[PDB]
């Protein structure tokens, strides 16, 4: 069937799938933040790092994903060019904050697993709070400084028209921004996470497997969600017209979804498990 | 899985003892087995710990005297307490910290082996 109505169905069908994602992203992180904020037994260094990730993921399905839903289903932009400039800046700021924090929990956790005596003495709260400031300082620098200041802008006529058009909100970057930002937001944190969980797997070698299944869920769900999108960013930088917007957006949305997983991966502690149910009016 | 402590009991001051603790069961390859002492109606304080890779953390008071070691075959810890002063009289507990699930540490505790250092003159 192909009329002028069969389209207004796949739209409502995609439209509710998006509204699940947006809720799952919010619910999971509003629960994780309140858990750490209300329960004392959850005030660990590693948990300060779960928090920074939980605010990064909450802002995804709060300011980015909802507008993402719109722009797509609207099949256009209804917020103007400065709000386009702004929204694009949140998008990058949150993706960098999500991925940096994922790799900061990674180094931290390996340091405590490998050397718990150095960690206990060295990594303070007033050291950890400072790690987090830096995470958001770069996140900001890679997002608001180059997008907002026009340092990201493309030069080809197609983009020049889009940048001028208030109903246009297609992201067009110059060969260098896309590479530089991809290395900062993703590959550096990927490399770090690769060799950090590498030394966890190696120094370790029944109980050995179900715990090693874990760093497999961790490193996996992360790659399975962000490597597709970022390898495509590099391919599209080299060979122009080799990636379809259909594909590029579909790939970004997979990563947008990772933000909903993080609560399920990082908050599996028995104290989280206890905290969550008490808040969900089950315990006590 | 349970922690099987032994070596506890009365001993003359300036003496010696060997506290042993067998972690009966499956415990992940990366872990820290340590000793914790409950002073007469006071706070629990770590005596000495040993990581399953090789590194220590003796509580500065027992440093020089008491010496912690471990077997990675059966997973048993030996705090050889020499020159036992009446300040060392406390309930000693066995404890294993368990890394992997790699994000948090599963804490395993023991019932406690009482040590009474007497000054019977
Ligand atoms: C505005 C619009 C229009 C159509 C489709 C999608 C969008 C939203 C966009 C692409 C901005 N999402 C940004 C994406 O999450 C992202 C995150 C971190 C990054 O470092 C980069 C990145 O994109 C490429 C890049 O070079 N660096």
């Amino acid at each position: 069937d192909v009329t002028q109505q069969r389209d207004e169905v796949w739209v409502v069908g995609m439209g509710i799938v998006m509204s699940l994602i947006v809720l799952a992203i919010v619910f999971g992180n509003v629960l994780v933040i309140t858990a750490i904020a209300k329960f004392e037994r959850l005030q660990t260094v590693t948990n300060y790092f779960i928090t920074s990730l939980a605010c990064a993921d909450l802002v995804m399905g709060l300011a980015v994903v909802p507008f993402g839903a719109a722009h797509i289903l609207m099949k256009m932009w209804t917020f103007g060019n400065f709000w386009c400039e702004f929204w694009t800046s949140i998008d990058v700021l949150c993706v960098t904050a999500s991925i940096e924090t994922l790799c900061v929990i990674a180094v931290d956790r390996y340091f405590a697993i490998t050397s718990p005596f150095k960690y206990q003495s060295l990594l303070t709260k007033n050291k950890a709070r400072v790690i987090i400031l830096m995470v958001w300082i770069v996140s900001g620098l890679t997002s608001f400084l180059p997008i907002q200041m026009h340092w990201y802008r493309a030069t080809h006529q197609e983009a020049i028209n889009c940048y001028a058009e208030e109903t246009c909100c297609d992201f067009f970057t110059n060969q260098a921004y896309a590479i530089a930002s991809s290395i900062v937001s993703f590959y550096v944190p990927l490399v770090i996470m690769v060799f950090v969980y590498s030394r966890v797997f190696q120094e370790a070698k029944l109980k050995e497997h179900k715990a090693l299944k874990t760093l497999g869920i961790i490193m996996g769900t992360f790659t399975l969600c962000w490597l597709p999108f970022f390898i495509v960013n590099i391919v599209h930088v080299i060979q122009d017209n080799l990636i379809r917007k259909e594909v590029y957006i579909l790939l970004n949305w997979i990563g947008y979804v990772n933000s909903g997983f993080n609560p399920l991966i990082y908050c599996r502690s028995p104290d989280f498990r206890i905290a969550f149910q008490e808040l969900l009016c089950l315990r006590r | 899985v349970q922690l099987q402590e032994s070596g506890g009991g009365l001993v003359q001051a300036g003496g010696s003892l060997r506290l042993s603790c067998a972690a009966s069961g499956s415990i992940f390859s990366i872990n820290t087995m340590g000793w914790y002492r409950q002073a007469p109606g006071k706070q629990r304080e770590l005596v000495a710990a040993i990581h399953s890779g090789g590194s220590t953390n003796y509580a500065n008071s027992v440093k020089g005297r008491f010496t912690i070691s471990r077997d990675n075959a059966a997973n048993t810890v030996y705090l050889q307490m020499n020159s036992l002063k009446p300040e060392d009289t406390a309930v000693y507990y066995c404890n294993v910290k368990d890394y992997g699930a790699v994000l948090y540490e599963y804490d395993y505790w023991g019932q406690g082996t009482q040590v009474t250092v007497s000054s019977h003159h």
